[PDB]
C-alpha cells in the first residue's frame, strides 16, 4: 500500500500539513456555536455566491450524529462527511454495547481521535475540517458545546466560532457573551447567534442557518422566515 | 453447585455453596464461587470453574479501563454486556458458564444480570444457577419479599443454599455470603454446612426427618 | 431435512405454435404446515420468464440476483436479455456455487425477440442445462408432471389450446402431491403480448 | 486415530505450613502396566523460592514447567530483577494453562512456596487454569487415597475432644515441618501399598525463608 | 495424523561403568510381512552419540537427515566444531525432544520411539528416551516396544539402580544386551536374527558393530513336544 | 525529499530533534518528587476566555499508583496514555499486582521510535510520569519521543523549562515535604507563565502511597496559591 | 553530500554515509570499557546524567546468566539488540539445552545490523556494544559496530574520549590478561583504564557502573555503593 | 528509493488547497459544456460534444450522457474513461441497494456514494484523482425531481439549474437570468439549448455536436421515463426552438 | 424461545409474544419481552436459539437506527423486512448460522397501511394477514382461518388473539407464562399492559 509520511515535523517543530489543513478551515464558511442556560444553538454561514441552488436537497451544514447530538463544521465539505459517518456509526455502536447513548464529550473525543490518527498515519493527509459538536448527555439538562480541529485537539466552550472571519465573530462573542449569566431562553441564545453572524455574513436572507438543540433529544432547524424575523428585529434596534 | 442472587430493598444478597466435584469424587470443599470483579461488582461461578474465573477476572480489567477512560463507574448493564458479548464470540467452542453479574449503581439501583455461555443475558430480581438450583428456588420463592431486612435477607440466602446443600449431592461444604450496596459489596463470612445444619435444625425446628 | 422438499411447489413450461407457456402452483409450506397460498414462483426480466422451485429462501435470493444481473446487462448492452443468453447466465450462476449450491430447480421460458422462436429450458440445482423442445418440469411433483406432460402434450398447439394442456398438466399433478397446490398461475406468452391466468383448484 | 494424550501416572502432594511449605511427589514414571523409570524427578525448583509440579501427562507437564521457568526468567528481565511472588506466579500459570483452553495441558498443577508475609502457601490448578490457594492438596493417581487421610490428620475433620461427645471439635493446632514430613511419608507409604502406579521413591522439596531443601526416601518397588 | 507403514521394532540400551550400550535389529517390517532385512536403525552422530530409533521407517529417515543436517549446521562459523563446541548427546536429544513434542502438538507426529545414547564432555553417561508424544524419561536401562516388556526385566537384573552402574563392566553389560536380543528373537514376531550393537565408552570411544547375529539358541527340546494335550505320537 | 528515519551528520535523528522543538512550544509542566509523594503541575494556557478551562486535561491518571503530565502536541499523547493504561491493567491481569513505574515508563517509551515508512512520525509530546511502587518508592520519570527516559528528583518541560529547571536546581532538597513541593510547583509555574497564575489556568495533582493518584480541585489549589502569596510577601 | 539521503546509496568512493553517521552517534555517547583475562571478563561503563537532578543513564544490560553487554549511543537501539540477544541465548538453552557461544552471539548481531544497511526505508542501528561472556571456550570480549562489524578482543573501549582508555589497555595488555582467579584486580585495571578517558569529571559512586562474568561467576552488574570499593 | 519520484497527489498547499483537485478542475474547464435544468414536470440534460468530425458515427456514440438506472442519469464533464469507471461503480451500488431493500435507490444516496469514492482519492492512496465532474439528474418518491453535481474533490451540491465543463461562468449567469421556479420541461429544453448556443466555442450549434436527454413523468400514469435523444430528434428540437 | 403470534387488522398490526424463558429444568423468567423497536412505526418480535435471538434483534435494531439518522428518514416496513431477510439469508450459509425466527409488524406511513411480515431463520419471507412461528400456527391457524377478516378493528383483533392464546394454554404441554401484546399503528408502538 501507499505508506508515504505526508504529515511530518519541520526544523522549527511544525507539522505543515496539519497547519495547512487549518488554512482549509479558514477558507470554509463560518460556523458558530452558542450555549444558553437550557439550550445550545448552532449558527452556520451559507455563501450567497451559489444561487439557483436547491435548498431542499443540498447537504445541510448541521448534521445529526444521534437523536441528542449534532455536528456542524467549517472547511472541506467532502472531508466532513467521512467524520460524520464514522461518528454516526460509533454512536450506534456505543448504544449497542454500553446500552446507553454517547455523551457529547465522548463523541467529541472519538471524532478528535480520528482526526489525530490521520496526522501520524502513513499515506493519509489530515482532515481539512474543524467541527463544533453540541448536544445534551442522556438524562442530563446541562448544555454541551465542544470544538475539534485537524491536529486532533478538542476542548469545551461557552461559545465558539470557526471558519472564515471567525476572528471577527469571536471578537464579538468575547465582549457580548457573559459567563455568569448566559442566554436564559431559546430566543436570547438564537438572537445572540444571529447577531454574531451578522458581523460577517453580508445579507441576512438565506445566508444564515440556525439549528436549536434542547434536552431530551429535542432538535429543530429554524426556517428562512423564522430567522428573517430575528434579522429584522436586530437591525431595527440597531437604528438608534 | 448451588449459587443464588436476589434484589431487595437493601440491595443484593449473593449466596453460594463451596463444593467442587469430579464425578463422585469431592475435589474440594473450600472453593470460592463468588468472583470479586471489583469493590462494587460481584460474579457467581457455575459450570466451568476456569471459564468463570478467567473471564470475570478479565471483566474486572475491562471495567477498570472503562472508568479510567470515561472517569465514571461502569454500569451493571454495560459490565454484564461486555461479558455476554465476549462469550457469544466463543459460542460453539465449548465454554461452560452460568453466572449472575451483580451490582448497585446510582442510575440503575441494585441490578442482577444472568449471563450464559449460550449468550443468554437476562435482567431479573431472583436467580439460581447450579445442580442444586431447584432446591434453593423453593426456599426463595416461598419466603422472598422486597421489604426484607438486610439481616433476614442474608439468612434467607444462607438457608436456601443449606436446602440445596442437604439434598443436592454435588452441593455443600460451606456457604459464602455477600451483601452488595451502592458503596460496594460487604463480605458476610464463610459458614460450614456441617455446623450450620445442626444449628439451623435446632433453632428453626426444620429437617425433622433427619435424626440429630 | 431434504432442502429441495421442505417448502414444496412445482413449475412446468411448454412450447406451442409461435408461443410458450409457463405455470406454477402457489404453495409455500414448512413441511406439513401450509404457510402461504400466494408464493408465486414465476418471475420475469423483460420478456424472459424464470420459474424457480425448491428451497424458498433460494428462490427469493436467485430472483433478486437475476434481476440484479439482467439490469446491469441491459444498461451495458443497451438491450433486453434473450432467453438463450439468460439460460447460460443461470447455468453459470448456479455452477459458481458448485460445492455449496442453491437448492433450486429453475425453468426458463420465453420467445426470442429477433427470431421469434419459442424457447424453454430447465436446470438441476448445480447448473446442468436441459434444453427440451416439448416441455420442462420441476418441483416436488416432477414425476407426476412428467407423466401428465408426456401423455397430454402434442406439438404446435395454439395459445388457447396450450393453456388448457399446461393447466390440466399442473392441476392434476399438484393434486397427487401433498406439498403442492393451494392455487396456481399460468402465463401464456406470445411475441408481443403476455396473458396471466390464476386457476381455480382444490385448497388442500 | 492418533491420541495426543497419555497417562504417566505418579502422585504429588503439597502442604502449606505456618512459616514453611512442602511439595512432595513420587519418582515413578509409567505407561499402562510398565515402569519407564524408577527415578524421574517430578517436582522442580523454579527459582524465586517457588517449587512446582505438573502431574499427569508427562510431556505436557514438562512443557508447562519449562514455560513457567522461562516466565520467571523474563519477569526478571522486564521488571528489574523483581522477585516473583507466589500469588503472581499463580496468576501467571493460570494464563499459561488457559492459553491452551481448547487443547489443554493434560495435567494437575501444584505450586508451593511462601507468600509476601512469609507464611506457607500452596496453589492448586485444574488442567485449564482454574486455581486456588489451599492449605492441603494431593494430586494425581492416588489423590483419592491421600486427601481423606489429610482431612482427618491435618485439619482434624470428624475428630472431637474426648468426654464432650461431638460438642467440642479438636483444636486446629499448628504442625511443624517435622510433623508434616511424617504425614507425607505415611501418605505415600499407604498409597504405595494400595495403588499400583505409586512406588519406587519419594522426593520432597521443603521451602522456607532460608531457601529450598530436598529430601529423598525409598518406597516399595513392586 | 497418520498410521505407520514400514516399521522397526525394539531398541534396547543400558549404562555401564564407563559408558553406554545400545542395540537394535536390522528389520523393516511391512505389517506382518518381513519386508526389508538390511535396515540400520542405529545412527551415530559424531564420535560420542548414537541415536536408536524404532517405529515408522520413513520418519526415521527424516530424523536421520535432520541429525546429518545438525552436524553440518554446527560446523558453520565454528572453529571448535571438533573440540569444545562439538555436538553433545544432551544437545542432540533436546533438539529431537523439542521436534517430537512440537510435531505431536500440531497433530502430525513423527511416529517413533527414540533412545539417545552417548557420553558427555565430562565423561558422564547419557541415556534418555523420547517418543511420538514427546514423552521423555531417563533410567539405567531403556527400551522401546517389546524391549520394554522383555529386555528391561533382564537388564534391570544387572543394573537395578544408580549404584549398580560403576559395578557393571562393559563385558557384563554387552553380554546382557546380547542375551536380551536373543530373548526378543524368540518371542517378538516382528524381529530378526540380524542386528547392530553400538558401545560409547569415555575411554575407547564409539565402537559400532554391524552384522551381528543371535546365536547359542535353544530349540532341541521342541522335538519332544507333541500335540496339544492328549496326543502321544 | 528525504527519509523519515534519517541520521544527521552529527549523529541525531532529524525527526526526533524536530519533535523536541514542538515540545519547547508546548505549555509548561512541572514535576517534583519527595519522600511524602510526587507532585505534578501544569500550565493550562487557554487560547481564549470563552474556552472552558476545566475541559483542558493535561494531567491524566494511568493507574491508581501512577499519574502523568504532558507538554507539547497534546493530541499525540492520547494513544500513549491509552497504551500506558492498557499496559498497567494488563500486567495486573497477568501477575495480580501493581506494575513498576519504571516498567510502565519503559512500555510507553517502546512506542516512541516505532516510526518510519508503524506510525508516520514521532510523537510531538513529552510526558512526566510520576508514581509509586513498593520496590523503588516514589518516582518521577521524563519520557521523550526519542525513546529515552530519565528518572528525576524534579523536572520541568515545555516553554519555560530551562528557566524552571534552573529554579528547581536551587530549590530541591531530599527532605522536602509534600506541602513544600506543592507550593514550589506553583511558585515556578507562576514565574514562567505568560498570564497571571490562578486556579483556572493552572492545575495541581499528586500521587501518595495511601490515597493514590489525585487531581486537585480548583478550590484546593486556590488555597495553596493564597498560601504561596502570603509566604512570599512574608520576606 | 548527495549520497547520504538513505542507507541504500553508495557514494562514488564506495562509502555508506548513513552507516558512518550512525557510527558518529557512538562517538557522542559516553565512554565504556571492556577487558578480560583467562578466567573472567569485565565491563566498566561511565554513566551519563542529563543534569544534577537526573539519574545516570544505565549502560550495562544482562543477556543471560553467562553473557551481557555495555552500550554506547542510542539506548533504545541497544534495548532492541539486547532483547534479540536474550531471545537467541534463550532459544539455544530451550531447544538445544546449550548455552549460546559468545562468538556465535556476535555473528547474530552482525547479521541483524547488516539487513538494516542494505534495505530501503530502514536505518542502521545508532549504537555500539561491548559484549562479554564466559562459555565452553573460556572468557570472551566482543566489540559490535552498527556497520555490522563484530570483533573479538582482549580489551577495548567505545564512546567519547575512548582512545585514551584504548591506548592504556594496549600497554597493559600483558599485565591484565594474566589476572586469573582475581576478579577485584581485573576490575581495578578496568577502572584505571576508563580513568584515562576522563576530563574534568571524576568517578563518583552513582557515576560508575561495573559488570563481571567468569568461571564460577554469573553475569552480575554492580552499581551504587557496590562500586564504592573501586573508587 | 521510490520516494524520489512521488508527486504526492494527496497533500495540502500552504494556502490549504489540494493541488491535484485544483488542477483536475482546470482540466474539466476545457471539457465540453454540460447543462442540467430542473423543472416542475421533469429534468433536462443538455451537453456539447467536443470538436467532432464529420466521419464520427454519432448515433452509436456516447461521451456525455449516461444511464445509471431507470430513474437516474448523469452528464459527464472531463476524462470520459475516468467517468466510465465511476459510472459502473454507481450502477452496481444502485443494484446492491435494490437487492437489499427491494426499492429503487434514492438519488442523494447514490450521489453521496460516488462523491465519497472521489473524496477517498484526495485523502489517501497516493493516486491521482478522477478528472471528472458529474451532473446527476434523477427522480425518487421522497424528494421528486433532483439535480446534483459532484467534482474531483468529492464535494456535491443540489441545484435547480447548473452547468459544468467549459464557460460555466458565462453559462451560469445566463441560466440565473432566465430561470424561474414555475418553469416547465419544454421551456427548460429551450433554455438549455439557448445557453449552449451562446457559450459554445464553435461557430454554430448543430445536432451533430450535441447530446440531449429528458427525465419526464410524461410517461403513461404515475411513473418516470428516461429519454436519450437520437441524432434526428436533436435536429428536430433545434428547429422547433428556432436555433437552426 | 417458544410462541410468537402476529395479526394484521384494518389499521394496525398486533404482535403477541410469550413471557417465559426456560432453561432446561427451570423457568428462569416469566416477564421477558421478546421484541425490539426497529423504528418508530416498525416492531420486530423474535424466537429461536438462546443468545442468537437477542444478538440478532439488537444488531438489526442498530442498523435501522443508523439508517434513520443518516438519511433523516424512516424506512418502509417492506424495506426493513427485505433487509432483515437478506441478513438471515446471508446467515444460513455462514460458519455458525443465526437460529432466529422473526415477525416484523409495521405501519407504512406513506401508504397508510399496516403490514405483517413473517421471516424464518432460513430467510423465508412472506407477507401475511396473520402469522406465527414454530408450533404456534398448528393450534391457532384454524381459529384465524375461520374468524379473520381484513376489515377487523383493533379490539376485534385482540379478542381473536385471546381465543388463540386460550387454545394454546389448553392444548400446549409447555407453560409459556402468558403473552405480552403490542400494537403498531399510525401513532406508533404501544403495549397492551393488561392481557
Ligand atoms: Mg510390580
Ligand atoms: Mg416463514
Amino acid at each position: 500500500g501507499y505508506d508515504r509520511a505526508l504529515s511530518i515535523f519541520s526544523p522549527d517543530g511544525h507539522i505543515f500539513q496539519v497547519e495547512y489543513a487549518l488554512e482549509a478551515v479558514k477558507r470554509g464558511t463560518c460556523a458558530v456555536g452558542v450555549k444558553g442556560k437550557n439550550c445550545v444553538v448552532l449558527g452556520c454561514e451559507r455563501r450567497s455566491t451559489l444561487k439557483l441552488q436547491d435548498t431542499r436537497i443540498t447537504p445541510s451544514k448541521v448534521s445529526k450524529i444521534d437523536s441528542h447530538v449534532v455536528l456542524s463544521f467549517s472547511g472541506l465539505n467532502a472531508d466532513s462527511r467521512i467524520l460524520i459517518e464514522k461518528a454516526r456509526v460509533e454512536a450506534q455502536s456505543h448504544r449497542l454495547t454500553l446500552e446507553d447513548p454517547v455523551t457529547v464529550e465522548y463523541l467529541t473525543r472519538y471524532v478528535a481521535g480520528v482526526q489525530q490518527r490521520y496526522t501520524q498515519s502513513g499515506g493519509v493527509r489530515p482532515f481539512g475540517v474543524s467541527t463544533l459538536i453540541a448536544g445534551f448527555d442522556p438524562r442530563d439538562d446541562e448544555p454541551k458545546l465542544y470544538q475539534t480541529e485537524p491536529s486532533g485537539i478538542y476542548s469545551s466552550w461557552s461559545a465558539q466560532t470557526i471558519g472564515r472571519n471567525s476572528k471577527t465573530v469571536r471578537e464579538f462573542l468575547e465582549k457580548n457573551y457573559d459567563r455568569k449569566e448566559p442566554p436564559a431562553t431559546v430566543e436570547e441564545c438564537v438572537k445572540l447567534t444571529v447577531r454574531s453572524l451578522l458581523e460577517v455574513v453580508q445579507t441576512g436572507a438565506k445566508n444564515i442557518e440556525i439549528t436549536v438543540v434542547k434536552p431530551d433529544s429535542d432538535i429543530v432547524a429554524l426556517s428562512s422566515e423564522e430567522i428573517n424575523q430575528y434579522v429584522t428585529q436586530i437591525e431595527q434596534e440597531k437604528q438608534e | 453447585t448451588t449459587t443464588l442472587a436476589f434484589r431487595f430493598q437493601g440491595g443484593i444478597i449473593v449466596a453460594v455453596d463451596s463444593r467442587a466435584t469430579a464425578g463422585n469424587w469431592v475435589a474440594s470443599q473450600t472453593v470460592k464461587k463468588v468472583i470479586e470483579i471489583n469493590p462494587f461488582l460481584l460474579g457467581t461461578v457455575a459450570g466451568g470453574a476456569a471459564d468463570c474465573q478467567f473471564w470475570e477476572t478479565w471483566l474486572g480489567s475491562q471495567c477498570r479501563l472503562h472508568e479510567l477512560r470515561e472517569k465514571e463507574r461502569i454500569s451493571v448493564a454495560a459490565a454484564s454486556k461486555i461479558l455476554s458479548n465476549l462469550v457469544y464470540q466463543y459460542k460453539g467452542a465449548g465454554l461452560s458458564m452460568g453466572t449472575m453479574i451483580c451490582g448497585y449503581t446510582r442510575k440503575e439501583g441494585p441490578t442482577i444480570y444472568y449471563v450464559d455461555s449460550d449468550g443468554t443475558r437476562l435482567k431479573g430480581d431472583i436467580f439460581c444457577v447450579g445442580s442444586g438450583q431447584t432446591f434453593a428456588y423453593g426456599v426463595l420463592d416461598s419466603n422472598y419479599k422486597w421489604d426484607l431486612s438486610v439481616e433476614d435477607a442474608l439468612y434467607l440466602g444462607k438457608r436456601s443454599i443449606l436446602a440445596a446443600a442437604h439434598r443436592d449431592a454435588y452441593s455443600g461444604g460451606s456457604v459464602n455470603l455477600y451483601h452488595v450496596t451502592e458503596d460496594g459489596w460487604i463480605y458476610h463470612g464463610n459458614h460450614d454446612v456441617g455446623e450450620l445444619f445442626w444449628k439451623v435444625k435446632e433453632e428453626e425446628g426444620s429437617f425433622n426427618n433427619v435424626i440429630g | 431435512s431434504d432442502p429441495s422438499s421442505i417448502n414444496g411447489g412445482i413449475v412446468v413450461a411448454m412450447t406451442g405454435k409461435d408461443c410458450v407457456a409457463i405455470a406454477c402452483d402457489l404453495r409455500l409450506g414448512s413441511q406439513s404446515l401450509g404457510v402461504s397460498n400466494k408464493f408465486e414462483k414465476i418471475f420475469h426480466y423483460g420478456h424472459v420468464f424464470l420459474g424457480i422451485t425448491g428451497l424458498a429462501t433460494d428462490v427469493t435470493t436467485l430472483n433478486e440476483m437475476f434481476r440484479y444481473k439482467t439490469n446491469l446487462y441491459k444498461l451495458k448492452e443497451e438491450r433486453a436479455i434473450e432467453p438463450e443468453t439468460f439460460t447460460q447466465l443461470v447455468s453459470s450462476s448456479l455452477y459458481e456455487r458448485r460445492f455449496g449450491p442453491y437448492f433450486v430447480g429453475p425453468v426458463v421460458a420465453g420467445i426470442n425477440s429477433k427470431s421469434g422462436k419459442p424457447f424453454i429450458a430447465g436446470f438441476d440445482l448445480i447448473g446442468c442445462i436441459d434444453e427440451a423442445k416439448d416441455f420442462i418440469v420441476s418441483g416436488t411433483a416432477s414425476d407426476q408432471l412428467f407423466g401428465m406432460c408426456e401423455s397430454l402434450y402434442e406439438p404446435n398447439l395454439e395459445p388457447e389450446d396450450l393453456f388448457e394442456t399446461i393447466s390440466q398438466a399442473l392441476l392434476n399433478a399438484a393434486d397427487r402431491d401433498a406439498l403442492s397446490g393451494w392455487g396456481a398461475v399460468v402465463y401464456i406468452i406470445k411475441k408481443d403480448e403476455v396473458v396471466k391466468r390464476y386457476l381455480k383448484m382444490r385448497q388442500d | 486415530q492418533f491420541n495426543p494424550y497419555g497417562d504417566n501416572g505418579g502422585t504429588i502432594l503439597g502442604i502449606a505450613g505456618e512459616d514453611f511449605a512442602v511439595l512432595a511427589g513420587d519418582t515413578r514414571n509409567i505407561t499402562d502396566y510398565s515402569i519407564n523409570s524408577r527415578y524421574e524427578p517430578k517436582v522442580f525448583d523454579c527459582g524465586d523460592n517457588i517449587v512446582m509440579s505438573a502431574n499427569g501427562f508427562a510431556a505436557d507437564g514438562d512443557a508447562l514447567v519449562k514455560r513457567f521457568k522461562n516466565s520467571v526468567k523474563w519477569y526478571h528481565f522486564d521488571h528489574n530483577d523483581k522477585k516473583l511472588s507466589i500469588n503472581s506466579a499463580a496468576r501467571n500459570i493460570q494464563h499459561l494453562l488457559y492459553g491452551k483452553r481448547f487443547f489443554p495441558y493434560y495435567v494437575h498443577t501444584i505450586i508451593a512456596g511462601l507468600d509476601e508475609d512469609g507464611k506457607g502457601a500452596v496453589y492448586s490448578f485444574d488442567p485449564v487454569g482454574s486455581y486456588e490457594r489451599e492449605q492441603c492438596r494431593a494430586g494425581g493417581a492416588a489423590a483419592s487415597l491421600i486427601m481423606p487421610f489429610l482431612d482427618n490428620q491435618v485439619n482434624f475433620k470428624n475428630q472431637y475432644e474426648p468426654g464432650t461427645n461431638g460438642k467440642v471439635k479438636k483444636p486446629l493446632k499448628y504442625l511443624s515441618v517435622e510433623e508434616v514430613i511424617k504425614l507425607v511419608r505415611d501418605s505415600f507409604t499407604s498409597a504405595t501399598e494400595r495403588h499400583i502406579q505409586v512406588g519406587d521413591g519419594l522426593e520432597i522439596l521443603i521451602v522456607t525463608k532460608d531457601g529450598v531443601r530436598k529430601e529423598f526416601y525409598e518406597l516399595k518397588r513392586d | 495424523t497418520q498410521q505407520p507403514i514400514v516399521t522397526g521394532t525394539s531398541v534396547i540400551s543400558m549404562k555401564y561403568d564407563n559408558g553406554v550400550i545400545i542395540a537394535a535389529d536390522n528389520l523393516g517390517s511391512y505389517g506382518s510381512l518381513l519386508r526389508f532385512n538390511g535396515v540400520e536403525r542405529l545412527i551415530p552422530v559424531g564420535d560420542n552419540t548414537v541415536v536408536g530409533i524404532s517405529g515408522d521407517i520413513s520418519d526415521m529417515q527424516h530424523i536421520e537427515r535432520l541429525l546429518k543436517d545438525l552436524v553440518t549446521e554446527n560446523a558453520y562459523d565454528n572453529p571448535l566444531a571438533d573440540a569444545e563446541e562439538a555436538l553433545e548427546p544432551s544437545y542432540i536429544f533436546e533438539y529431537l525432544a523439542t521436534v517430537m513434542y512440537q510435531r505431536r502438538s500440531k497433530m502430525n507426529p513423527l511416529w517413533n520411539a527414540i533412545i539417545v545414547a552417548g557420553v558427555q564432555s565430562n565423561g558422564d553417561q547419557f541415556l534418555r528416551y523420547v517418543n511420538l508424544l514427546g514423552v521423555t524419561y531417563s533410567s539405567p536401562t531403556l527400551a522401546t516396544g517389546f524391549g520394554a516388556h522383555m529386555a528391561n526385566p533382564l537388564l534391570r537384573k544387572v543394573v537395578d539402580r544408580e549404584s549398580d552402574i560403576p559395578k557393571t563392566t562393559v563385558q557384563v553389560a554387552e553380554e546382557a544386551i546380547v542375551n536380551a536380543m536373543r530373548v526378543l528373537y524368540y518371542r517378538d514376531a516382528r524381529s530378526s536374527r540380524n542386528f547392530s550393537l553400538a558401545i560409547i565408552d569415555k575411554n575407547t570411544g564409539l565402537t559400532f558393530k554391524k552384522n551381528l547375529q543371535v546365536e547359542n539358541m535353544k530349540w532341541d527340546f521342541a522335538k519332544d513336544i507333541k500335540g496339544y494335550g492328549t496326543q502321544k505320537i | 525529499d528525504r527519509g523519515v528515519s534519517t541520521f544527521s551528520p552529527e549523529g541525531r535523528l532529524f525527526q526526533v530533534e524536530y519533535s523536541l522543538e514542538a515540545i519547547k512550544l508546548g505549555s509548561t509542566a512541572i514535576g517534583i518528587a519527595t519522600k511524602e509523594g510526587v507532585v505534578l503541575g501544569v500550565e493550562k494556557r487557554a487560547t481564549s476566555p470563552l474556552l472552558e478551562s476545566d475541559s483542558i486535561e493535561k494531567i491524566v491518571e494511568i493507574d491508581r499508583h501512577i499519574g502523568c503530565a504532558m507538554s507539547g502536541l497534546t493530541a499525540d499523547a492520547r494513544s500513549m496514555i491509552e497504551h500506558a493504561r492498557t499496559a498497567a491493567v494488563t500486567h495486573n491481569l497477568y501477575y495480580d499486582e501493581d506494575i513498576n513505574v519504571e516498567s510502565l515508563t519503559q512500555s510507553v517509551c517502546d512506542l516512541a521510535l516505532r516510526f518510519g515508512e508503524l506510525m508516520s512520525r514521532p510523537f510531538g509530546v513529552a510526558l512526566l510520569i510520576a508514581g509509586h511502587d513498593a520496590d523503588d518508592g516514589y518516582q518521577l520519570f521524563h519520557a521523550e519521543p526519542s525513546g529515552t527516559f530519565y528518572r528525576y528528583n524534579a523536572k520541568a518541560i515545555g516553554s519555560g523549562s530551562e528557566g524552571a529547571q534552573a529554579e528547581l536546581l536551587n530549590e530541591w532538597h531530599s527532605s522536602l515535604t509534600l506541602k513544600e513541593a506543592e507550593l514550589l510547583v506553583l511558585k515556578i509555574l507562576k514565574q514562567v507563565m505568560e498570564e497571571k497564575l490562578d486556579e483556572n489556568n493552572a492545575q495541581l495533582s499528586c500521587i501518595t502511597k495511601q490515597d493514590g493518584f489525585k487531581i486537585y480541585d480548583n478550590e484546593k489549589t486556590a488555597e495553596l496559591i493564597k498560601e504561596l502569596k502570603e509566604k512570599e510577601a512574608a520576606e | 553530500n548527495n549520497y547520504d539521503g538513505d542507507t541504500v546509496t553508495f557514494s562514488p568512493t564506495g562509502r555508506l554515509f548513513q552507516v558512518e553517521y550512525a557510527l558518529e552517534a557512538i562517538k557522542q555517547g559516553s565512554v565504556t570499557v571492556g577487558l578480560r583475562s583467562n578466567t573472567h571478563a569485565v565491563l566498566v561503563a561511565l554513566k551519563r546524567n542529563a543534569d544534577e537532578l537526573s539519574s545516570y543513564q544505565k549502560k550495562i544490560i544482562k543477556c543471560d546468566e553467562h553473557m551481557g553487554l555495555s552500550l554506547a549511543g542510542l539506548a533504545p537501539d541497544a534495548r532492541v539488540l539486547s532483547n534479540y540477544l536474550r531471545q537467541q541465548c534463550n532459544y539455544s538453552s530451550l531447544v538445544f539445552n546449550r548455552k549460546l557461544a559468545v562468538e556465535r552471539a556476535g555473528h547474530l548481531l552482525c547479521d541483524k545490523a547488516q539487513k538494516n544497511t542494505q534495505s530501503y526505508g530502514g536505518r542502521p542501528y545508532g549504537v555500539g556494544l561491548l559484549i562479554i561472556g564466559y562459555d565452553k571456550s573460556g572468557a570472551h570480549l566482543l566489540e559490535f559496530q552498527p556497520s555490522g562489524n563484530v570483533t573479538e578482543l582482549y580489551g577495548t573501549a567505545i564512546g567519547a574520549r575512548s582512545q585514551g582508555a584504548k591506548t592504556y589497555l594496549e600497554r597493559t595488555l600483558d599485565t591484565f590478561i594474566k589476572i586469573d582467579g582475581n576478579p577485584d584486580e581485573l576490575i581495578k585495571a578496568g577502572v584505571e583504564a576508563i580513568s584515562q578517558s576522563l576530563r574534568d569529571e571524576s568517578l563518583t559512586v552513582d557515576n560508575l557502573s561495573i559488570a563481571i562474568v567468569g568461571k564460577d561467576t554469573p553475569f552480575t552488574i554492580y552499581d551504587g555503593e557496590a562500586v564504592a570499593k573501586y573508587i | 528509493g521510490s520516494r524520489r519520484y512521488d508527486s504526492r497527489t494527496t497533500i495540502f498547499s500552504p494556502e490549504g488547497r489540494l493541488y491535484q483537485v485544483e488542477y483536475a478542475l482546470e482540466s474539466i474547464s476545457h471539457a465540453g459544456t454540460a447543462i442540467g435544468i430542473m423543472a416542475s414536470d421533469g429534468i433536462v440534460l443538455a451537453a456539447e460534444r467536443k470538436v467532432t468530425s464529420t466521419l464520427l458515427e454519432q448515433d452509436t456514440s456516447t461521451e456525455k450522457l449516461y444511464k445509471l438506472n431507470d430513474k437516474i442519469a448523469v452528464a459527464v464533464a472531463g476524462l470520459t474513461a475516468d467517468a466510465e469507471i465511476l459510472i459502473n461503480t454507481a450502477r452496481i451500488h444502485a443494484q446492491n441497494y435494490l437487492k437489499t431493500y427491494n426499492e429503487d435507490i434514492p438519488v442523494e444516496i447514490l450521489v453521496r456514494r460516488l462523491s465519497d469514492i472521489k473524496q477517498g482519492y484526495t485523502q489517501h492512496g497516493g493516486l491521482r484523482p478522477f478528472g471528472v465532474s458529474f451532473i446527476y439528474a434523477g427522480y425518487d418518491d421522497r424528494y421528486g425531481y433532483q439535480l446534483y453535481t459532484s467534482n474531483p474533490s468529492g464535494n456535491y451540491t443540489g441545484w435547480k439549474a447548473i452547468s459544468v465543463g467549459a464557460n460555466t461562468s458565462a453559462a451560469q449567469t445566463l441560466l440565473q437570468m432566465d430561470y424561474k421556479d414555475d418553469m416547465k420541461v419544454d421551456d427548460a429544453i429551450e433554455l438549455a439549448l439557448k445557453t449552449l448556443s451562446k457559450t459554445t466555442d464553435s461557430s454554430a450549434l448543430t445536432y451533430d455536436r450535441l447530446e440531449f436527454a429528458t427525465i419526464r413523468k410524461g410517461a403513461n400514469d404515475g411513473e418516470v421515463y428516461q429519454k436519450i435523444f437520437k441524432p434526428q430528434e436533436i435536429k428536430d428540437i433545434l428547429v422547433k426552438t428556432g436555433i437552426t | 424461545m417458544d410462541i410468537i403470534l402476529g395479526i394484521r387488522v384494518q389499521d394496525s398490526v398486533i404482535l403477541a409474544s410469550s413471557k417465559a424463558v426456560t432453561r432446561g429444568i427451570s423457568v428462569l423468567k416469566d416477564s421477558d419481552d421478546k421484541t425490539r423497536q426497529l423504528s418508530p412505526h416498525t416492531l420486530m418480535s423474535f424466537a429461536g436459539e438462546a443468545g442468537d435471538t437477542v444478538q440478532f434483534a439488537e444488531y438489526i435494531q442498530a442498523n435501522i437506527q443508523l439508517y434513520s439518522i443518516r438519511e433523516d428518514y424512516e424506512l418502509s416496513p417492506q424495506a426493513v423486512s427485505s433487509f432483515v431477510r437478506q441478513e438471515l439469508a446471508k446467515s444460513i450459509r455462514s460458519r455458525r448460522p443465526y437460529q432466529v425466527n422473526v415477525l416484523i409488524g409495521g405501519y407504512d406511513k406513506k401508504k397508510n397501511k399496516p403490514e405483517l411480515y413473517q421471516i424464518d431463520y432460513l430467510g423465508t419471507k412472506v407477507e401475511l394477514p396473520y402469522g406465527a412461528h414454530g408450533y404456534s400456527g398448528f393450534y391457532t391457524f384454524s381459529l384465524l382461518d375461520h374468524h379473520y377478516r381484513p376489515d377487523m378493528t383493533t379490539e376485534e383483533g385482540l379478542d381473536l388473539l385471546k381465543l388463540c392464546v386460550q387454545e394454546l394454554e389448553k392444548r400446549m404441554p409447555m407453560d409459556f407464562k402468558g403473552v405480552i401484546v403490542k400494537i403498531v399503528d399510525k401513532d406508533g408502538i404501544r403495549q397492551v399492559d393488561d392481557f
